[PDB]
DNA sequence: CAGGATGTATGCACGTGACCCGTGCCTGGAGACTAGGGAGTAATCCCCTTGGCGGTTAAAACGCGGGGGACAGCGCGTACGTGCGTTTAAGCGGTGCTAGAGCTGTCTACGACCAATTGAGCGGCCTGCAGACCGGGATTCTCC
DNA sequence: GGAGAATCCCGGTCTGCAGGCCGCTCAATTGGTCGTAGACAGCTCTAGCACCGCTTAAACGCACGTACGCGCTGTCCCCCGCGTTTTAACCGCCAAGGGGATTACTCCCTAGTCTCCAGGCACGGGTCACGTGCATACATCCTG
């Protein structure tokens, strides 16, 4: 029996963001559900965008558009920058 | 001359019975295109797209004015005021 | 260049909107307030309709892009598509 | 951007902490589309990690302000409701054991 | 506008009366007994023929 | 253009109908030589067929 | 079960197209597999709701001395019915207008 | 160049509900918007129900449950009865 | 089990109003509040039981509550999901 | 000595907005959930976590309602909340 | 009271837009068949929930005094409503030009799919630390 | 300015939970083939835009009066703070068993393929309903 969660990555990100600071299991559960919800929103909107067009594939364009739609104000700009940077580094060399 | 507020009731009935759009079309086209230009330049609009925007935005303002009325009545007034719009939007979450 | 067309939302137009909504007396400041509200609402719908248009690499905003923006905000609209 | 570090794991190859593999698996099994492009989970993992970093930064600030070393749900709620963009993103959300901001209106005082 | 509306509705009822007259004539002619959809020109021409017969 | 042609066909239809009414009026003795409405032509044709 | 003309709609007794509903369930990736009775059940539901609205819209049309359904009638049919108003309460209807209602405090 | 619509079935249902009443083209467009919205609601909710239970298959049980969840009051009970009858009749031969 | 809505005492309503920032509570608020709460609970629980019944379980799990609240536009973080 | 009417109300507001506790007693809330469940399916078992999730949701919901209700009272130029305020809040909110 | 000028009610002829019917054509749906996987069933185990018990305690209920607030009445002055004449821009019909949406046809680059190899990370365990809790005192807010 | 109660700071105590380590299974990664989705070039034609003149309704500016909104006052009732008593939640503990979780096995239904035909679509033709303007007949007011 097994169950998979994002808690290990939440912990790593916290260790980078505030290196001396811990996180209680309840906060971990909330962060885990936050990751689940945001994933579901972006994937749902990317699906809706793919299906609004006559397109079978979810690509980084569907996701960039979905992030511009879903996130408010500055948060969209920074998230779009992060996504673009990651795909750039990943496809580079 | 009629007692003040009488012609308002006549108007309420007239406009609630009718279905045509209340805001003039050419001004709303200019407004929509002016707002759109802030997001992207050189956009064309489908003739029916602006009609969808009138239908939705005008129906939204009708709905907001309805709630705006309730706030004034709760405050024991007849006259609606900016506080009523602000309360309605605050409770709605706009 | 289109500027200041929000003034085209006249006092009578706002008064008719309110009367249809059941309003009997309207304060002189409601016109100033309602224009602001309408501008906010239009910005939020048009931003998304443009975003759909731009995603699709189109230059013409369609009634379907508007309907999708409205469906997305939870203010679904019938008669312009589905 | 930053120079490539050689690695097997797609996260390490992308410069991310979040798991590109698990995000790809969830996109494929979740019926979101018939097909999922190779760059799609990389973009999505970067977005999820960025948002996670924002919340944890604000929450750690709130924890320090409360003079405590571990983030707890109260700090998450404080972090959300004091930031306008996060409060717009999470306006409908209820956070278990978060409480509310200390809202006392001036007309009461 | 009430006057215009009144003339229009009166003429509309006159059109309904004329339709009753057409349907009465149509139903009177056995060749058109099942042909309820018969157009005005056909009712007139076939009625003329039936009357002469 | 095609719209105006459809309007022309409809005009021609009504012209043929007025001719048909004129023929029918002349066919019923109760209206021969008389001035009558289309409703009267139809009603008298009806009651004349009955009679 | 008396009727048995061979279209799946006709076999079910429905006016709505079962084959079309089956395509639409297979598309959109609602799930990996779609049961044979799924589009039948769903077509029956869509037809029932369609008939309910058309019934009330015809009633509204007769109340206005009209022989034809117009958007105004659809709006009245929905907004004067609690179940449909809950189902379609978010829905703006093109050229639908609004209910004829005035608050009592505004009247003499 | 073709695109499909539900207009014909809307019109047949209309004629069976009221023996004589027509429908305008604008009202018909509204009815098509309605049918597509209801379909999307039920099909989407049925997706959730299958996914939550680790099932690959949307069955009558999922649609029935989606109807109970989506429709209010009497509409639920009658929609379920109608759907059950249609499936039973369809299955009888 | 009957009359358990009285388990929501006036102080509980008053404390919830205190978190709501309320200085004074009129005496009719308590009855109105209980009516509002009971409606909310009935809706949430009916949906949770619907998920339970579809899954052929006899046990309501927290996930059923979460999936009920999601449909109301009220996403809840903390109990899984 | 006696604190002036409203002073302790402000003290309570400070206290409870600083806290994060559940404000309804758990056991009678659990009995309420079970009473309501007897309408929908007789003889269910409830996970303990499901009761907690329900309670947290209800308390969060009611606190939100009381915030909106306080606005309704203050707009009416009144300190004291009344059923009119709750009903207006819900009607504007769309319940 | 009779006739003319005017207003009112009626019937007839015309143009515009919409609806209903019939024809030919193609895509889409059904029928027959197959292979494969998913879901149904039985048997089993363990976890969690249900129920009950005893004692302690905070928290609930109640009554009372009292103060502060909710409510109706009154008068003053303004801002708004209501009506007119002038000005403005909308709405309509018409003409012409062109951007882009929409479609077809060709081809390559991409992800699905598979088998084989491997490590990140999951589950359980041990260990120590930040948190909650209490007692004691001093500092700050509230009521006179 | 004073007496009193609420809140905070400080030190000391114990505990449950956080955090890190080990072995391990299962998901992630690698390498290649295959078929398809999508990118791209090219062409056709509709829908959008710009501009004009003309008729007309809707908005604008103005003057005038009073219903209403606001503030002030007086009144009476209702809710809070408090003290005393009563009630049930909470906590810790135990026991029983039902029902959630898991595996192993089998059968049935769904996905996919190929063939063929029927229902629905786009389009054109014919009929119909409706609104507008002209000619005719009928009723009211003025003159003597």
């Amino acid at each position: 029996s097994r169950k998979e969660s994002y808690s290990i990555y939440v912990y790593k990100v916290l260790k980078q963001v505030h290196p001396d600071t811990g996180i209680s299991s309840k906060a971990m559960g909330i962060m885990n559900s936050f990751v689940n919800d945001i994933f579901e929103r972006i994937a749902g909107e990317a699906s809706r965008l793919a299906h609004y067009n006559k397109r079978s594939t979810i690509t980084s364009r569907e996701i960039q558009t979905a992030v511009r739609l879903l996130l408010p104000g500055e948060l969209a700009k920074h998230a779009v920058s992060e996504g673009t940077k990651a795909v750039t580094k990943y496809t580079s060399a | 001359r009629y007692r003040p507020g009488t012609v308002a009731l006549r108007e309420i009935r007239r406009y609630q019975k009718s279905t045509e759009l209340l805001i003039r079309k050419l001004p709303f086209q200019r407004l929509v295109r002016e707002i759109a230009q802030d997001f992207k330049t050189d956009l064309r609009f489908q003739s029916s797209a602006v009609m969808a925007l009138q239908e939705a935005c005008e129906a939204y303002l009708v709905g907001l004015f309805e709630d705006t009325n309730l706030c004034a009545i709760h405050a024991k007034r007849v006259t609606i005021m900016p506080k009523d719009i602000q309360l309605a939007r605050r409770i709605r979450g706009e | 260049v289109l500027r200041d067309n929000i003034q085209g939302i006249t006092k009578p137009a706002i008064r008719r909107l309110a009367r249809r909504g059941g309003v009997k007396r309207i304060s002189g400041l409601i016109y100033e307030e309602t224009r602001g509200v309408l501008k906010v609402f239009l910005e939020n719908v048009i931003r998304d309709a443009v975003t759909y248009t731009e995603h699709a690499k189109r230059k013409t905003v369609t009634a379907m892009d508007v309907v999708y923006a409205l469906k997305r905000q939870g203010r679904t609209l019938y008669g312009f598509g589905g | 951007g930053k120079a490539r570090a050689k690695a097997k794991t797609r996260s390490s190859r992308a410069g991310l902490q979040f798991p590109v593999g698990r995000v790809h698996r969830l996109l494929r099994k979740g019926n979101y589309s018939e097909r999922v492009g190779a760059g799609a989970p990389v973009y999505l993992a970067a977005v999820l990690e960025y948002l996670t970093a924002e919340i944890l930064e604000l929450a750690g600030n709130a924890a320090r302000d409360n003079k405590k070393t571990r983030i707890i749900p109260r700090h998450l709620q404080l972090a959300i409701r004091n930031d306008e963009e996060l409060n717009k993103l999470l306006g409908r959300v209820t956070i278990a054991q978060g409480g509310v901001l200390p809202n006392i209106q001036a007309v009461l005082l | 506008n009430v006057k215009r509306r009144t003339h229009n509705v009166l003429e509309r009822q006159r059109r309904n009366e004329l339709k009753r007259s057409f349907f009465a004539l149509r139903d009177q002619i056995p060749e058109l007994e099942n042909n309820e959809k018969a157009p005005k020109v056909v009712i007139l021409k076939k009625a003329t023929a039936y009357i002469l017969s | 253009d095609k719209r105006a042609h459809h309007n022309a066909l409809e005009r021609k239809r009504r012209d043929h109908i007025k001719d048909s009414f004129h023929s029918l009026r002349d066919s019923v003795p109760s209206l021969q030589g008389e001035k009558a409405s289309r409703a009267q032509i139809l009603d008298k044709a009806t009651e004349y067929i009955q009679y």
